């Protein structure tokens, strides 16, 4: 009975992740490029000024 | 298409292979093996599955 | 609900046509009142498919 | 192995000095056969940590 009301879904988000220090770190998880950007370029900047 | 974990790796494993599983499980179920209540097959059959 | 009958594989352990069932019948609470289930052999739940 | 008799949550209850235990108990065979275990509440595996 506690299975099928989400009541154990319910137990296990709030000990596992509200509890938790690491907070909303899925998110960060998610972001992912490649393409050349400002930090592999920078010296290049810096002679010329 | 929201369905069955299990359905949902067998149609990937099967012709043109054009869709695939994304994540995990939203929820637990399970399937078991069913008998009549107070047969005597019961107690030989879970010790079998475990 | 108007006739009270099990119709399935479910009907046919209760009403004695049947001696045992293998076959992804899932574990719920309805179905542990009339008949018994074993410890589960698959796990499961809901996904994703695209 | 030598002594034949259990210790731990398993041991209170197979000896009578406990009534239930709560607990992360895994399901296993030589577990069932002296105690009695419910359906599962929560599912688990081997996994990875890097
Ligand atoms: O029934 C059992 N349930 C167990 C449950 C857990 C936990 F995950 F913490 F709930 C653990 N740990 C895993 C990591 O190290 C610390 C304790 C051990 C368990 N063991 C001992 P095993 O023989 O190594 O499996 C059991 O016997």
């Amino acid at each position: 009975k506690l299975s099928e009301q989400g009541v154990l879904d319910k137990l296990k988000n709030k000990w596992w992740y509200d509890k938790g220090e690491c907070g909303a770190k899925d998110s960060g998880s998610k972001e992912k490029t490649s393409a050349l950007s400002l930090s592999n370029v920078a010296g290049v900047f810096y002679i010329l000024v | 298409y929201l369905l069955e974990s299990t359905m949902n790796e067998y149609i990937e494993q099967r012709k043109p292979c054009d869709t695939m599983k994304v994540g995990g499980n939203l929820d637990s179920k399970g399937y078991g093996i069913a008998t009549p209540k107070g047969s005597s097959l019961g107690t030989p059959v879970n010790l079998a599955v475990l | 609900a108007d006739t009270k009958i099990w119709n399935g594989m479910v009907g046919e352990l209760v009403y004695g046509k049947a001696d045992i069932a293998i076959a992804p019948l899932t574990i719920t609470l309805v179905r542990e009142e009339v008949i018994d289930f074993s410890k589960p052999f698959m796990s499961l739940g809901i996904s994703i498919m695209i």
